């Protein structure tokens, strides 16, 4: 049985290394190298209540080495299998998921076991894992506050990430869907972006990542999800309907009832100038929305002005 | 370079001869005799070089000459390790010194009447640029009017080294050109080419990998991240032989929307074919009559800045400048070599008499560039002509890495360390004593200086590879190589090897990896006289640990570095009985999750470079028990006993290099706190905790003690809140570079301003992505008087500093 563990520990690591020399010139972060017994001691066979989320390829496990806790992504075998320019995709994932590393808004890779079919990621253990569809980690008990500056805090910390994705290097990055799965939240509730294996009209741009993110910025500010409809066929805009509300009902529903304990002197003001600042952000013509770059600016001019 | 020979084997055996393990026997005497001769070849090697060519009955000669030194090699080194009876070693010697006889007795018929180069210990970087300006802004202003064709082609059209690639890089690097266009692409195109990283090489700064498949998907993304953006596209010397790859990319690049394409080429008659409406072609010129003297003298004497001082050499140094006619490189390398002598009135006008001789066949124009190098290369130090002849194996244009020379330069002993001057410093003072006489141009730098990459000029490397084929050193198409290598992917070749082979490097251009089989890398162990088994980026098809069985029967290795090798778990079991091996570099290879217990045995290596090894688990209890090596890298102490602690790093004193890898804090133990204070010889620490758990290793990084007289250190993750009560002036004075990376660091503390009248002496400063510190700027620099530079790379919060967007983008800010 264990000669099929190396036939694909040589195949996944010629492949794993053909693709880090050609998009970093070989030099990289530290990856551990883990034996596959323990990450299936490690989530029980990944068969318990350790999973947090999930998604088509890939499902995420709460992980347990030694007086240190992980976060273990696996990925789906017969959903990738039959569809090359996926598996390259797969690859893509795990590369630069150990570039992006260093810097402090994208979660540390440390280490990936290989032995695997398709391997298996491992992370840092961020203890309030995915932030669900409206905002807040889910708790170990069931529901969560979330103060409008840990919000505020957190709407910045994301800009500030996807434009490491888009000028830090000498090349761009096109994260394609930015949405609240996949931003998880450390101790000190710091965001941290992950799972970015999309990275890929029928053309996505630079501007097509800032669309996604008027919506991200937005949805934390509401709280209502980004399939917005009460009993009204299922599915309308929540983007049109915040422009309605704007237009009309005047910066009254825009903040959710979980933070209507925010009264301190204007407090408002701030929140007038990030809705504002996120329907720009969301317009039509391409060449009239803001650049990322200026997002992350106007944010922290927003949180300073206190 | 049989005196680049000659002066290897006389100090192979000056350290044989007085290494008295072998006080009085049979091949001693029979060897005196042998390095009395040889210091006698030496008062007339040089000019044999110098009259290689022009006699065919000298070039045989030296050939025999150079031929047998290498066999006086292989017993020489193999009577080093014995201390046994080998009576079949002293009566072939006595052959090969016989026979010598007949070796310079028709030599000195014809002829009939050390290795410490002092001009290399300040590096200069001669790295400026004259007379150019206006032919500088003609074609800045050119660019600025893009958009009022449809698309530009720039076409650069000279002879070879006339400055044309200088010109580009002073536009397509310059800041109101940078404002005009978005992205902009600088590839180079060769004969060696292969026509899709091309297109992978333009997409390299453009965003995503090329996965191996049709040409469409190659166009796409190239028309998607430059969908009508103002690019810039820079494809270098283009060749004609299957140009025609210019029209499948003319015909998928977007018009109309401003930008511009610079082509540079040497023939004339292929500017037609760029069709790019002669107006706008360029050709650059000859330099004037005054200029090149100007960039003479700015070489030529460099320590005064330019200025001829001593009037009695301003004659000859006009004269030797007036025959090379004013083309770029040739008076810059006649002027590097100029600067290595630069006093005696005779000296010059022997030089120059020499270079008016050499020349004076040509009936062309590029031979006097070639005949300029061959007197660049004849008149170079002895040990140096070998240390360039290394650099002809490295494919067309390629960008070289400096370790990879440097620990190939001491491995097949190129390199000299005698008296203290240790043997890392001694193996790049060789080569800034090459950068010095402008036959190697740096392209990387750090903040802090030092050199990473390297390449040289194109037509430097037409004359090695010609200096080099006649001599058998290079030309793998072909058999009869001292030292070979194997670039991308050629074991369809299958190169047979036999018993000279003393080397063997594998050269990528940085993004490829030439894989290769278990056919041919069992047959490196079949060789029985290797040296450098340098076998970087590799993908092989079973584990190392199973190739490389055979190192019983090697026993010369002086460096293995397997470094991005991905099939190896465990070195093999056979280095067990491995002796010299002065390097083991296995830098990067991050699944190799044991280091064999073996190298507590050998007491002779200099570099163990095992640096980001993620998965390591600590260095076998007994490195105490080497008190020679220097560069100590990616160290990870153990935890109680699996391996060595910090307490044995305390009688290193040889060392100048060290990297820690600090991951919980129960590696550091608590008595032992005083290691790192005694090491005399240190200059360059570095502190990579990036993974990192306990709260203990903050309250024990910050009780570590650098010693006194540190040069430089670095902290890579450190995942502390505050500095660690060591970063204070008084207790590192002579710091001159610091640089800190990514982390959780938010404020320094009160000693680290150090606000006495005492100060920092900090010349270089980096403060990469740390996303929480507060520090003013008028504050550093009260604190910190002569700054020069400031990298901040990705750090906000930090808005004081007078760099342009601090938070988001690097700067450099340059001081006044
Ligand atoms: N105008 C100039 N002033 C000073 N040096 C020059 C000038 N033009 C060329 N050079 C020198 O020529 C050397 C290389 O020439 P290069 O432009 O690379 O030739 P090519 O363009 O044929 O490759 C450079 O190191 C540079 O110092």
């Amino acid at each position: 049985e264990k000669d099929k563990a190396k036939r694909w520990f040589l195949d996944n690591g010629s492949i794993f290394l053909r693709e880090l020399v050609a998009d970093c010139n070989g030099k990289s972060i530290p990856i551990r190298s883990f034996s596959p017994e323990q990450i299936l001691k490690a989530t029980n066979n990944f068969d318990s209540s350790c999973f947090v989320s999930q998604d088509v390829y890939y499902k995420w496990y709460r992980g347990e080495i030694e007086d240190r806790s992980y976060m273990i992504k696996r990925f789906s075998e017969d959903e990738i299998t039959g569809k090359r320019h996926r598996v390259k995709e797969v690859y893509n994932d795990i590369v630069l998921s150990a570039r992006m590393s260093n810097h402090s808004n994208f979660l540390q890779l440390l280490g990936c076991c290989l032995e695997f079919p398709f391997p298996v990621l491992v992370f840092e253990f961020a203890e309030h894992g995915a932030m669900n569809q409206r905002g807040g980690v889910i708790v170990n008990g069931e529901e969560s506050l979330l103060p409008w500056s840990v919000r505020l805090k957190i709407g910045k910390e994301i800009a500030n990430a996807v434009t490491y994705l888009h000028t830090a290097f000498p090349k761009i990055i096109i994260h394609r869907d930015v949405k609240p799965m996949h931003v998880f939240l450390d101790k000190n509730w710091t965001a941290k972006l992950s799972d970015l294996s999309f990275s890929i009209t029928c053309f996505v741009t630079e501007y097509t990542d800032v669309y996604s993110f008027g919506i991200c910025l937005l949805v934390i500010i509401t709280g209502k999800p980004a399939i917005m409809t009460i009993s009204d066929g299922d599915l309308q805009g929540i983007l049109s309907l915040v422009r309605e509300l704007c237009e009309n009902g005047k910066l009254d529903e825009v903040i959710d009832p979980r933070l209507m304990k925010d009264i301190t002197s204007g407090q408002r003001l701030q929140v007038e100038a990030c809705v504002v600042l996120a329907l720009r952000c969301c317009k039509e013509r391409d060449e009239d929305r803001p650049k990322m770059i200026q997002v992350a600016k106007e944010l922290k001019q927003i949180e300073a002005s206190l | 370079m049989v005196d680049a020979v000659v002066t290897v084997f006389l100090e192979k055996t000056l350290n044989i001869l007085e290494e008295k393990g072998r006080t009085v026997s049979d091949y001693r005497k029979q060897l005196e005799d042998l390095q009395s001769e040889l210091k006698y070849m030496q008062s007339f090697l040089k000019d044999a070089e110098r009259q290689k060519r022009t006699n065919e009955t000298l070039r045989t000669l030296v050939a025999d000459l150079r031929e047998l030194v290498y066999e006086a090699e292989d017993i020489l080194v193999d009577c080093q390790l014995a201390d046994g009876d080998d009576g079949n070693e002293q009566r072939s010697s006595n052959a090969w010194l016989s026979r010598l006889h007949p070796a310079r007795v028709p030599l000195q018929y014809k002829k009939s009447k050390n290795g410490t180069d002092r001009w290399s210990s300040p590096v200069y970087d001669h790295t400026q640029v004259v007379g150019l300006e206006g032919d500088k802004r003609k074609i800045k202003e050119w660019l600025f009017r893009s958009n009022d064709s449809q698309l530009l082609i720039m076409a650069f059209v000279g002879m070879g080294g006339l400055g044309k690639t200088t010109i580009a890089q002073e536009v397509f690097n310059d800041k109101e050109i940078e404002h005009r266009f978005e992205r902009r692409i600088w590839v180079s195109v060769s004969q060696t080419f292969t026509e899709e990283q091309i297109m992978r090489s333009i997409l390299r700064n453009l965003g995503d990998a090329s996965v191996g498949d049709d040409i469409g998907t190659l166009l796409r993304k190239i028309q998607q991240y430059l969908l009508g953006k103002r690019y810039l596209i820079v494809m270098d010397d283009v060749w004609d032989k299957n140009l025609s790859w210019w029209d499948k990319i003319y015909q998928g690049l977007p018009r109309g929307q401003g930008g511009s394409v610079i082509v540079t080429t040497r023939s004339e008659s292929v500017a037609k074919r760029v069709q790019a409406r002669d107006d706008k072609t360029h050709r650059p010129e000859l330099l004037s009559p005054d200029n090149s003297w100007l960039l003479f003298c700015n070489v030529a004497f460099a320590a005064n800045d330019g200025t001829c001082e001593r009037p009695e050499l301003e004659d000859v140094g006009k004269e030797i400048v007036t025959k090379c006619k004013g083309l770029p490189l040739t008076i810059k390398a006649v002027g590097g070599l100029l600067l290595c002598k630069d006093h005696v009135y005779h000296e010059w006008r022997r030089i120059a008499e020499h270079f008016q001789d050499e020349l004076r066949g040509n009936t062309s124009e590029t031979d006097n560039v070639m005949s300029s190098l061959q007197l660049s290369y004849d008149e170079l130090p002895s040990h140096l002509k070998s240390c360039i002849l290394t650099l002809s194996l490295y494919p067309e244009d390629c960008v070289i890495p400096k370790q990879q020379l440097v620990h190939g330069w001491i491995g097949e002993g190129f390199v000299m360390w005698r008296n203290g001057r240790s043997a890392t410093e001694s193996g790049e003072d060789c080569f800034s004593g090459l950068t010095n006489r402008c036959l190697i141009e740096v392209v990387d730098k750090t903040y802090s200086g030092t050199i990473i990459t390297c390449k040289i000029h194109d037509m430097v490397r037409d004359l090695v590879i010609d200096i080099a084929k006649k001599d058998s050193f290079s030309n793998p198409e072909g058999l009869n190589c001292r030292h070979l290598g194997i670039s991308g992917n050629f074991d369809e070749k299958q190169i047979k090897v036999n018993h000279k082979l003393r080397g063997v490097v594998s050269t990528t251009k940085t993004g490829e990896v030439n894989k290769l089989n278990s056919d041919l890398a069992k047959k490196f162990t079949d060789c029985k006289y290797l040296r450098v088994l340098d076998i970087s980026k590799s993908i092989f098809d079973a584990p190392l640990s199973e190739i490389l069985d055979e190192i019983a029967s090697l026993q010369h290795l002086a460096c293995l570095s397997l470094s991005n090798t991905h099939p190896l778990i465990q070195f093999p079991r056979s280095m067990e009985d491995l002796h010299n091996l002065q390097i083991l570099d296995a830098s990067y290879c991050q699944n190799l999750k044991q280091l064999q217990p073996c190298i507590v045995l050998f007491k002779k290596l200099l570099v163990l470079d095992m640096t980001n090894c993620g998965s390591l688990e600590c260095f076998p209890k007994g490195i105490g028990s080497l008190v020679k090596l220097e560069v100590l890298l990616g160290f990870k102490p153990a935890r109680s006993n699996n391996g060595c602690k910090l307490s044995e790093v305390k009688n290193l004193t040889n060392l100048r290099k060290l990297g820690l890898s600090l991951t919980r804090g129960d590696q550091i133990e608590e008595e032992e706190l005083d290691s790192l204070i005694n090491l005399s010889k240190l200059m360059s620490i570095s502190i990579n905790c990036y993974d990192s758990y306990g709260d203990d290793l903050i309250t024990k990084i910050d009780a570590l003690t650098p010693p006194h007289q540190l040069h430089e250190l670095s902290l890579q993750f450190y995942p502390g809140k505050s500095s660690p009560s060591w970063l204070s002036p008084h207790k590192l004075p002579m710091l001159r570079y610091m640089s800190i990376c990514s982390g959780n660091l938010v404020k320094m503390q009160e000693p680290f301003w150090g606000n006495e009248n005492t100060h920092w002496r900090i010349e270089g400063l980096m403060l990469s992505s740390l996303s929480d510190l507060d520090m003013d700027w008028e504050v550093l620099q009260q604190s910190m008087p002569y700054l020069r530079t400031v990298t901040a790379n990705w750090c906000p919060e930090l808005e004081s500093f007078a760099i342009e967007d601090v938070g988001f983008r690097g700067g450099v800010w340059m001081k006044t």
